[PDB]
């Protein structure tokens, strides 16, 4: 298909994890940083 | 075996961030949490602090 899947990546470790003892963060952009949500086939695998 | 750090201060200014604005407010004009930590708090066998 000549495509490539983006993984869970972000420009800051502060926004990559939320403070709720559970799932990770999901905010898209904060000021000039970014956080790309997982679009790979490994969505429910590869534990964090 | 259990391992905890004590005097570790986050050197980069990027990691000294707060999740909200007024999370821990104090009457003092200088917030006594920007100072580098000198101790660690953990729980006992009986749940004592």
């Amino acid at each position: 298909f000549q495509e490539a899947y983006p993984p869970l990546c972000s420009s800051d470790a502060a926004m990559l994890r939320t403070a709720h003892a559970g799932e990770t963060g999901a905010d898209e952009v904060h000021l000039a940083q970014y956080l790309i949500r997982d679009a790979s086939p490994l969505r429910g695998c590869l534990p964090l | 075996t259990f391992i905890m750090p004590m005097g570790v201060f986050q050197a980069n200014s990027m990691d000294r961030y707060t999740r909200h604005a007024g999370d821990f407010s104090t009457v003092s004009e200088q917030d006594p949490r920007q100072f580098p930590p000198q101790g660690i708090f953990f729980y006992n066998k009986d749940g004592i602090l």
